[PDB]
């Protein structure tokens, strides 16, 4: 049986983890207590288990966000052994999460990985949820990703890392943690997907008319992106996109594995009735820069490979028409070495709505994950923040004292400059 | 095929890329991204 | 053709009939055969029967068992109070106390649980507080020493 | 007879509570005894 | 008109033989009380081979029930079809062999084999003409091996002109249920090659592979193995109890399968074994019964039939069926892969047709295989014995009952002579 | 009828037997009154309780046990406890003065009078039973009464009841935490007594049970009542096959024929696999491979020695409840391929499996939760040589200065046979080394 083991690391990992497993349980009808709703029925409910346990691990070195799950509305879905806590958090330090205090828990975390790998029949991939701005997301994320490549081969690793916004941040050592974490995602992660908090705010503010959004409103639609991309494994459809279909069609080269994301029908409950939502106009709104989860302009770069994943009652006739209308637009630019630039997946299940959630019931949705050379636009802004802070060598005695050396700063910076060069070389075109 | 086509076009590509010095790429991408952020700051939405 | 007519009673062919003989089976009969009723703690009483030495012994043994169960960690009493409040208030109600005892899996009757709740409710507010809970379930409290004090 | 029949019937009901397709097995697991 | 006397021994042979009396009584129409309620006049055709007569139409089996512990005869009598046995045949000891060959063969057996033989001599003198003695027991056990082979030695001296079928189970190479199994296995075989006329080798971990992969049984219980064994022991005698086109008694299968007095070990098979859910999916035909017959994963012995050439073989087809199709198929299986059959025996495979099929199916077959590949099972048992006997491990529990260490020497000298004799006839060409 | 006699010697023996017979009353439905309630429509359940309880008159069942102690303060707690009516009033044997950590008093001075009354009660209980299978002796090596009177009793049982198996469940001195000062003296003297007299020995370490209760039942403040409760699960699962029918019955004579290679090596280990607390359990069913792996883990083992150092000479697995014979073979097969556990080269197939049909029972208010599957593993290994040499070092540094010897030589015991017990323990250490050596 096809399956994916997910790993949620840090503050942002398991707050999305509360949101993603909220949507996962509603998609399959799983109740919050874990049991999906004559002598066998008594046997199946009490002595045996009709309970479904998630194949996730919720690990963080700070217990406050972990015990919220242990005491929340989903206390019975997860195994008590499955959620991992710690004494002291990595505390906005890649040095603590990767060398000093992340080393003690990463041995315990892989033991629960081994139990989840033995429980499954056939494994397909790994989902990693973390934030590259925090110490636990960067440090313990890099430590877990480094070890997962050692014990496990041919099993892909999917990354959904919340990268920092260019303008607003909730931390000051934010450029340092992301630069050091970036070198680990290039080396050890098969597919990484950028996520930007400021872009989610603009989607919530404009297309969903919420003036005062919080992290609960952000994670509800990030979970919509995560649930849609793995939805071809859970449900059947006219065209399927497996987790190995996703690698083989969105990384032309091994180093380029950074993809954007977009969800097309972000329409509120009041605005839904007036809106006509067919396949032709949601795909036009899918490529809209206001509808992207990364604060970047895709017109700056050019798309290399793009995957349009559809949910609901979508015929294959009109997704091809949406492909043709996008390819003829002069603003959406493709690179010249990828003529067949699209992969289309259709899932017959309409997107479920979280009860009390902001999104309305729509019968059509597009989850657009695209490989573009506009990722180098994101990493260039984050590089210039790193160069100014490293010139004065501030916030370095925290990293140097807790195990790291000075040479790791220049080493991870040099890898990112190669990626800046890598996009400018791959995105180059041949004309006449 | 390798020597006539692939080695030649990769030589041209790597020559142009090595001619491009990286600081120019970060300066240009920083200016473009700052322009985009300025437009989406002072303007009500950006539309493709 | 079946010259050996009828399905017959007893086991037949592998892949045709189940292992169980048709004379004894074809019904999920003994899946919950326990052979013995659940055995209570020998000191407890199902009914109240208040004002008696056996009731005093039952109350003392129940409180001693509760204290020994809740004084195993360093902070198990606080942890159990948190797990038993349920409704996010700092106070504990009757149904929450019943559910907590059922979670602790001591086979205690409903009237006996209500009696223990009434003795715990010192201030007669209809609701236990943390002070009342810890005062009843100290590690060597007077309600635990009532097990030693049987002659009163 | 009752003990042996209880053992046999519990084995049969374990057999029937396995080989059951939940349909959402990509992100969910029943329990290790039914995943043996 | 010719009768077969069944002896079951020990904990292993009692539960195995109980399921044999589960199936024959139903297949001949005996209800658990002991009377007759079948509606077929062929059920009453030859009842005398496995049932005696009694007043009121009651039929009691020709079974002598044997163990040194009274625990199993509480379990045998308690189940269904457990009240059909005569209580005089319930000869039991008090102490118990306890997986010791010395206790079963010498001390606690000689005190009990006098009372056991009086029951066997009662049943032999009662019937008209003995076809042979059938025994189901264990080799790694203490009562089915220690005192089971004591009865074989005693009853061969009293009746030397009669047949002998031993459905004896053997230890597995992978996992052993008892630590002293190689001591009890090697001592049993040396006492069994000289006495027993022909032998059928069963192995539990060959039956576990049968239950998991052919019957689609995820958690096979302990008695499902016996029902597969019980069908073969009922299928070994189909020509005796019922008419047919070709009749093969126990002596007929003796003369066609053993070419030499010491090569009397068989691997036995069972053809029409599909899962309950695949009763409509599997199309039953004579090529289909033939194909699953010769499949190596179908054999109820742990030895691999592809490793050694088949010396001889036999098929016992049941049901209204065409003699030309088997006769063409048996030529086909000999000529498709001639390397798996010995060159100096033409017509390796014997065929017998009974026109009365078993209950619920219209065609069935039972396969007896005299293969030289069974020496692989004997060599693995031999390697265990030499590793233990060199350091005198577990030997004080055997010399305490009078069995000197010199007895263990010839237990191996005839053990390795078997695998030497089985190797030479495999290596034997038509010339030398 | 298969039926055994359990003798409990000393304070540790009688306190285990208070918890050991507590679970025996609950499996067979025997009330603390001693009367079995009528259940459904059954003629009689005679084979169930006869192994431990003798039917007396009408509806009265008394245990086949002897609780003998030189001190009355631990035997009168049974006489005034919940089970005051269950026991025969003279099966509980008291004394005037205790041995007081002295092996000399329990063997020579004061243990000689009370051992005569012990065999009188043993002879009456052996006469009542039709077929006796073996004496289950429970004692403390580190105490004066358990080591002293236990040495004198087992010598008398060997002479009178010849060749009958004696399964020894002995509380043994611990490496780090121990409650008495002269325990290395009392431990070395009784080792010569139980080397050649008892047939199967099961070593129980109190600190080992402390570690198990801390990490499995998640209690870091346990009590000896909690300790003796999961000791009771070990003995009950060991003789579970005599009480209840199963697929692979293993009797007491099945134990000694498979679990000891040589007469002088019989010191075994213990482990009970599923140990989950009352609250932590919720609805948790554990796989057969999971509990088999948990049984062989060194942390879940009930005597303080690491199996990784030694070699498993022999091993048996007592399974209980709804476990099928296939997945126990699947569980054993991955243990053989697991290189962190090792078998000796002269025992290539070293497993015994006993599957009983009765799921284990739980006492009310106990820490253990109701589980449908269980493994009770007792294995013979060369890691016992770490145990016996550990207090050999303790005894050697104590006897050199001849401290705590004037107590022992004063009470009749001679000076010279301290060295006899030490040389016997020295030969036992050499026996474990050469057998386990490749
Ligand atoms: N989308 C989203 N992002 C979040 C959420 N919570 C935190 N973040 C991101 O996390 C970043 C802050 O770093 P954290 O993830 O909190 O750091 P951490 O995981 O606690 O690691 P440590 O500080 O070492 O314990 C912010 O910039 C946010 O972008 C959330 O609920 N939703
Ligand atoms: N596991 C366990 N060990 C016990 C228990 N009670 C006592 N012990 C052990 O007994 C040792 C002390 O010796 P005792 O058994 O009390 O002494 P004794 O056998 O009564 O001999 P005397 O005191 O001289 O009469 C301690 O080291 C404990 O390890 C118990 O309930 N459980
Ligand atoms: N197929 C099958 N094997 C059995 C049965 N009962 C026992 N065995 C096997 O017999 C061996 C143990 O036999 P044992 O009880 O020691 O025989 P005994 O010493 O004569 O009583 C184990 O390897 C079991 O696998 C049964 O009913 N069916
Ligand atoms: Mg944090
Ligand atoms: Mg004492």
């Amino acid at each position: 049986m096809r399956e994916v083991i997910s790993i949620h690391i840090g503050q942002a990992g398991i707050q999305v983890g509360n949101a993603c497993w909220e949507l996962y349980c509603l998609e399959h009808g799983i109740q919050p207590d874990g049991q999906m709703p004559d002598a066998f029925n008594t046997f199946f409910s009490e002595t045996g288990a009709g309970k479904h346990v998630p194949r996730c691990i919720f690990l963080d070195l700070e217990p406050t966000v972990v015990d919220e799950v242990r005491t929340g509305t989903y206390r019975q879905l997860f195994h008590p052994e499955q959620l991992i806590s710690g004494k002291e958090d990595a505390a906005n330090n890649f040095a603590r999460g990767h060398y000093t205090i992340g080393k003690e828990i990463v041995d315990l975390a892989l033991d629960r990985i081994r139990k989840l790998a033995d429980n499954c029949t056939g494994l397909q991939g790994f989902l990693v949820f973390n934030a590259v701005g925090g110490g636990t997301g960067s440090g313990l994320g890099s430590l877990l990703l480094e070890r997962l490549s050692v014990d496990y081969g041919k099993k892909s690793k999917l990354g959904f890392t919340v990268y920092p916004s260019p303008q607003v941040s909730t931390a000051v050592v934010e450029p340092y943690n992301s630069v050091l974490s970036t070198h680990s995602l290039l080396e050890h992660t098969d597919v990484a997907v950028m996520l930007d908090n400021e872009a989610i705010y603009d989607i919530c503010r404009r297309s969903l008319d919420i003036e005062r959004p919080t992290y609960t409103n952000l994670n509800r639609l990030i979970a919509q992106v995560i649930s849609s991309l793995t939805a071809s494994l859970r449900f059947d459809g006219a065209l399927n996109v497996d987790i190995t279909e996703f690698q083989t069609n969105l990384v032309p080269y091994p180093r380029i594995h950074f993809m954007l994301s977009s969800y097309a029908p972000i329409i509120s409950a009041e605005k839904a009735y007036h809106e006509q939502l067919s396949v032709a106009e949601i795909t036009n709104a899918a490529f809209e820069p206001a509808s992207m989860m990364v604060k970047c302009d895709p017109r700056h770069g050019k798309y290399m490979a793009c995957c349009l994943m559809y949910r609901g009652d979508v015929v294959p006739k009109d997704v091809n028409a949406s492909v043709a209308t996008i390819k003829t637009k002069r603003t959406i630019q493709f690179v010249d070495w990828c003529p067949t630039g699209f992969k289309c997946g259709i899932n017959y299940q309409p997107p479920t709505v979280v009860p009390g959630g902001d999104l309305a019931k729509v019968q059509r949705a597009v989850c657009m994950i695209s490989n573009s050379t506009a990722i180098g636009e994101i990493f260039s802004r984050l590089d210039h923040k790193f160069d100014l802070m490293y010139a004065k060598r501030a916030f370095v005695h925290w990293y140097v004292g807790e195990g790291m050396e000075e040479g790791e700063f220049s080493e991870a910076r040099e890898d990112l400059a190669a990626l800046e060069k890598d996009f400018e070389e791959v995105g180059a075109e041949s004309a006449e | 095929w390798s020597t006539q086509v692939f080695d030649t076009i990769q030589g041209r590509l790597q020559a142009a890329v090595d001619a491009r010095d990286p600081a120019a790429i970060e300066s240009r991408l920083k200016t473009q991204y700052d322009q985009y952020l300025h437009t989406t700051n002072t303007k009500v939405a950006v539309f493709r | 053709p079946q010259p050996l007519g009828g399905p017959g009673l007893g086991v037949g062919f592998p892949g045709v009939t189940p292992q169980r003989a048709a004379a004894a089976g074809t019904a999920p009969t003994f899946w919950n055969w326990q052979r013995h009723k659940k055995q209570h703690v020998p000191g407890l009483l199902e009914e109240v029967r208040e004002g008696t030495f056996e009731q005093a012994q039952s109350d003392a043994l129940l409180t001693s068992l509760m204290s020994t169960k809740l004084n195993q960690y360093r902070d198990k009493l606080r942890l159990i109070f948190r797990q038993m409040d349920g409704n996010r208030n700092s106070l504990i109600d009757r149904e929450e106390f019943i559910r907590g005892i059922a979670k602790l899996r001591i086979n205690v009757s409903k009237a006996q649980v209500e009696r223990l709740f009434d003795l715990c409710d010192v201030d007669k507010s209809g609701e236990l507080d943390y002070e009342e809970f810890v005062n009843r379930f100290e590690e060597n409290g007077l309600a635990s020493a009532a097990r030693n004090q049987t002659r009163a | 007879r009752a003990t042996k029949q209880r053992y046999e019937e519990r084995a049969e009901m374990y057999d029937r509570t396995r080989q059951q397709h939940e349909g959402g097995s990509c992100i969910f697991g029943r329990l290790p005894p039914f995943h043996e | 008109m010719r009768e077969i006397v069944h002896i079951q021994g020990g904990q292993c042979g009692n539960q195995i033989g109980a399921k044999f009396w589960e199936v024959v009584s139903d297949e001949h129409g005996i209800d658990p009380t002991g009377t007759y309620h079948g509606d077929s006049d062929l059920q009453l055709e030859r009842i005398n081979v496995y049932f005696n007569e009694a007043t009121g139409g009651r039929y009691v089996p020709r079974a002598i029930l044997m163990d040194l512990e009274p625990g199993t005869m509480d379990s045998v009598r308690s189940g269904p079809y457990g009240q059909i046995f005569r209580p005089d045949n319930f000869v039991f000891g008090q102490t118990g062999a306890g997986n010791n060959w010395a206790k079963g063969h010498y001390t606690e057996g000689a005190e009990l084999i006098d009372s056991v033989l009086d029951v066997v001599r009662k049943e032999a003198e009662s019937c008209d003409c003995l076809q042979g003695f059938q025994v189901c027991h264990s080799l790694g056990g203490g009562t089915g091996s220690g005192m089971g082979t004591l009865l074989i030695s005693k009853i061969r001296e009293e009746y030397p002109d009669r047949m002998m079928l031993t459905f004896s189970v053997v230890p597995s190479p992978k996992v052993s249920d008892t630590v002293v199994e190689p001591y009890n296995a090697t001592l049993s075989v040396h006492q069994l090659v000289e006495n027993a006329d022909e032998c059928m080798v069963l192995d539990n971990e060959a039956l576990y592979d049968i239950c998991f992969r052919t019957l689609k049984l995820t958690t096979p219980t302990f008695g499902d193995l016996n029902h597969l064994i019980s069908a073969v022991m009922s299928g070994i005698t189909c020509c005796l109890r019922f008419p047919g086109q070709l009749n093969a008694d126990l002596r007929k299968l003796a003369v066609n399968l053993i070419p030499f007095p010491r090569l009397h070990f068989f691997m036995v098979g069972f053809t029409p074994l599909t899962s309950r859910g695949s009763q409509q999916y599997r199309a039953l035909t004579v090529p289909e019964l033939t194909q699953q017959m010769w499949d190596a994963k179908n054999m109820m012995c742990a030895a691999d039939p592809r490793h050694g050439r088949y010396l001889t073989a036999s098929a016992l087809f049941r049901g209204r069926m065409s003699t030309k199709e088997v006769d063409e198929q048996m030529l086909n299986v000999q000529n498709k892969n001639s390397s798996y059959f010995v060159e100096w025996i033409p017509n390796n495979v014997k065929s017998s047709v009974c026109d009365i099929p078993p209950k619920g199916l219209k065609m069935s077959a039972t396969f007896i295989g005299n293969s030289t590949a069974i020496q692989e099972m004997f060599k693995r048992v031999s390697e265990q014995f030499t590793a233990m006997f060199r350091r005198k491990a577990f030997l004080h529990w055997y010399t305490g009952e009078g069995m000197d260490e010199m007895e263990f020497t010839e237990a191996e000298s005839n053990m390795n002579d078997l695998v030497s004799e089985y190797q030479q006839y495999q290596d034997a060409s038509a010339e030398e």
